[PDB]
């Protein structure tokens, strides 16, 4: 399955997003509002993936086209890129799984994580900025890259278009902030701590929201929905959960009319008698 | 014996660092300090809990009480 | 006597070990280390909280609160 | 051995401060303080544990258990 | 004075027994047993908290706190 | 050095009263009562922890340890 994000304009950027959406996921009964929903990716095999082709770097150019992503669809991981032009796959090594036809395969000795990422770029995503301007350059980079391990400047490339792409495509709140960049003004996107941990906790977002039934609020971890606005406003696609059980068997409780994961709770619910534990050296 | 079997309606820390909880409308004290939070997770989370004394008359104290998420 | 019923509003852990909760807009205070992580859990889990003291300045002392849920 | 393994049916806090969990439809108590509100929040999350003893009958006790991610 | 406002971005535990937070950018430490969990259950549910001090710098020790839900 | 970095994959308290993480697939103890709990609440919500020790081979102990939101 092959889509395209057109970065053109916030127009073109956004409308990309919303087809990839519609083809993989399906709305959640209880949160969704028109054609602007939460969405549970539809079930595929592992191994499963869609390419994603970049354009649009150079405002409605058939310019900078030779970029192509390869997204596992189960979980919207980008498993690695594809140079058109050379025909070649530059795939993760925790992708082995994924296997594209009609394409030379390099396999990595990096891996996709963003720990391994944030190391290799020298780059932490937590204030790391996105302009058009440095897509371009991200994608140069990407074309120019060669061999098994990934340089410095290509995971750059990499933590930048994951972000406007996968992770966009997760989470509406990351369009919504990304989007401004694209437009005339060019102005710079600057990911946020809030956007970073977003993008950590997706997976416990993923187990909590099919729950969901109109409670006053939503609380996952350090993340907190205070009502539907709030969650459409932020979370686009969400993991099939019928990497979404941490521990134990008990997505949810409800605690005065807000739905907490179960595990947030319990998490600070298991502190003995504070006058024992702080005497019991 | 079974004092009272339902959800915790209340809980209230004491000036004698006790702590006392309502029970299917009857209320009962404990003296053992883990069982603050304890008893305060139950309330949180909905557990029904089982307290359970020798005497069980309201406003009695308890050292026994079980709990369950059903 | 009732002093203020409500949710908690802020916390804060004090240098002499004591600890302030803010409820209805009225601050106060206690010295009982067992009460910290308890209005922890009320304040993150939006408890009502019924603060009980024979003073009910803000800014005073106590040693008696009430839980309630919704 | 390795007694019991699945979730806590159900928690109790006893009048001689041990604390006993239903694991595998056997009854266990412990002596560790600092296990109760361990096992009680293993308990609401539903997380297997895995209770280990040298006796493994329903009333047995155990200090070792073993908090698991199944 | 208010030395940092923020969310935790990490805690850690050190052998010399103190315990480290960093908040706004800045690394913080507080020896009080109290504050370890409160102020992990603080960063683990996302709350803002404030980081108080007579003398606010880098790297000091703190045994004031505010917290809030946001 | 560093020992590992990843979550936990259980956790176990022992007989001896110290308590054992597993991390990036070794064993590690630790005897300080205060991070019981923490360790709990990390396994509990998936958190990277960071073990550092000066041996990391599996069954070695450690009493430093980063919470890490990543
Ligand atoms: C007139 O004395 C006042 O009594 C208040 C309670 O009625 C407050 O004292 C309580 O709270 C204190 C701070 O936590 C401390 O724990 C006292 O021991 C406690 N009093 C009693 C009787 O338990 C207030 O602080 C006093 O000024
Ligand atoms: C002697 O001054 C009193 O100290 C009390 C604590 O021992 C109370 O102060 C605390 O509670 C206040 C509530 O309005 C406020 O939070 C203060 O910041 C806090 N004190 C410290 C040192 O942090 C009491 O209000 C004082 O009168």
């Amino acid at each position: 399955r092959e889509f395209t994000i057109d970065f053109s304009t916030q127009q073109s950027y956004v409308s990309s997003l919303n087809s990839i959406r519609t083809e993989i996921s399906t709305p959640l009964e209880h949160i969704s509002q028109g054609t602007t929903s939460v969405s549970v990716i539809n079930h595929t095999p592992p191994g499963s993936y869609f390419a994603v082709d970049i354009r649009g770097l150079d405002v409605y150019q058939a310019r900078f086209d030779h970029l192509r992503l390869i997204i596992e669809q189960n979980n919207l991981y980008v498993a690695g890129f594809v140079n058109t032009a050379t025909n070649t796959f530059y795939r993760f090594s925790d992708f082995t799984h994924i296997s594209v036809p009609g394409v030379t395969t390099v396999s990595m000795t990096t891996d996709s994580s963003y720990t391994t990422l944030q190391r290799v770029a020298a780059l932490e995503r937590s204030g790391m900025q996105i302009s058009r301007h440095s897509l371009v350059s991200s994608y140069l980079a990407l074309m120019e890259f060669s061999g098994n391990t990934m340089t410095r400047d290509a995971s750059r490339a990499v933590l930048r278009f994951v972000t406007v792409t996968a992770e966009a495509l997760r989470f509406r709140q990351i369009q919504r902030e990304f989007r401004q960049a694209l437009s005339e003004t060019a102005p710079v996107y600057t990911m946020t701590p809030g956007d970073v941990d977003l993008t950590l906790n997706w997976g416990r977002i993923s187990n909590v929201l099919p729950e969901y039934r109109g409670e006053d609020g939503v609380r996952v971890g350090r993340i907190s929905f205070n009502n539907i606005s709030a969650i459409l406003g932020t979370v686009a696609v969400i993991l099939n959960c019928h990497e979404c059980q941490i521990t134990g068997d008990r997505p949810v409780i409800k605690i005065n009319n807000t739905l907490w994961e179960s595990n947030t709770a319990a998490a600070f619910l298991n502190r003995k008698s504070q006058f024992l534990y702080t005497t019991g050296k | 014996a079974d004092c009272a079997k339902g959800k915790i309606e209340f809980s209230k820390y004491n000036e004698d660092d006790t702590f006392t909880v309502k029970v299917d409308g009857k209320e009962y004290w404990t003296s053992r300090w883990n069982l603050q939070p304890l008893l305060q997770s139950a309330q949180l989370t909905g557990m029904t809990v089982t307290i359970k004394s020798s005497t069980c008359e309201s406003g009695s104290g308890f050292a026994e009480v079980q709990f369950n998420n059903d």
